[PDB]
């Protein structure tokens, strides 16, 4: 899924996934974090 | 006469393979957990970056077919870029003035 | 001679495409559903890593043009790149000694 | 004849330090702060992309092993592709009919 | 001879560039909010991978210097690896029989 959440770092993009849904596993872009499975 | 002719063709290949594989793995990501395409307008674009060595990453090949594509349009892009890259050098030595 | 000049020019093309392209998809995107390539001071970053294979990923095309602009910079990028590849190949030939 | 065999041989090489470096880097990245990928299915895949300097992102190796296995990879896929890319050029000089 | 010496000389200039860039880009990204290359250890790796056409995506430098560095890997990497690349070919034709 990609929604609005910020991009810094890929360990933390992780921590995001699952929390918001239940993902993990994703690249960071320019505007803002995509989350994959 | 080859390096021009090899190389000009070479461009034929990537151009096939590429728009083969995009469809091929279409189909087949389409229906599983894979990258966000879903389709050939956004697949095909896939294909082309794969081919030249780019991958930018929005969107990825993950089932085997998916994946599997994303190699065989890998090797038909280098293939007919390398041609290319030879090609080149053949006519360059065919010039010492 | 031209292993060299050829090699030493096709740096050149590299370079126009380079921030044409940039500022062509800039002012597509920066009207549509893209990554971040509104900007030239963040495209002409995304046409230099598309120019060189390289692709991060963080700025990636998406509109029409947008995709296009890579694919134009994409070939530029490489053919410059070629010429120095195989433009050595033809001077390391000329060193028996 | 060696720019054929030579540049047909190569290709067994990055198939080989493919899959070793692959299981090489999982058995590491399997356990510790590192990426994503644990497992061979998904690693191996990984591998191949880093061989041919695809690397679309989805797995970023940062642990040590996992890394180095990239690296490793990488001059591997590249040794191997470099074999075929100067072996077109070898044969291309041989054809002026 | 040429071809191998340039050739293996070529790989101790991406080795530099890289540690270098590395630092280069570190000291500055290291303060600016935006890309994940403020320690070496980690930067380091980003740098190889730009050095290889490779750019996984997860660091993807912003900042000016952070970027700068970027290209002076990109150019240091592929012009070693070109060498190689054409090394090979230049060798490679002395092996008719």
């Amino acid at each position: 899924q990609f929604t609005n959440v910020s991009c810094t770092t890929s360990k933390e993009c992780w921590s995001v996934c699952q929390r918001l849904h239940n993902t993990s596993r994703g690249k960071c872009m320019n505007k803002k974090c995509r989350c994959y499975s | 006469a080859l390096h021009w002719r090899a190389a000009g063709a070479a461009t034929v290949l990537l151009v096939i393979v590429l728009l083969a594989g995009s469809y091929l793995a279409v189909l087949a990501e389409r229906g599983a957990p894979g990258a966000a395409l879903i389709s050939y307008p956004d697949a095909l674009w896939w294909s082309v970056e794969t081919a030249t060595t780019v991958g930018y990453g929005d969107l990825y090949p993950v089932t085997l077919w998916g994946r599997c594509v994303a190699v065989v349009v890998m090797v038909a892009g280098i293939t007919s870029y390398g041609l290319v890259f030879a090609a080149v050098a053949t006519w360059f030595v065919g010039r010492e003035q």
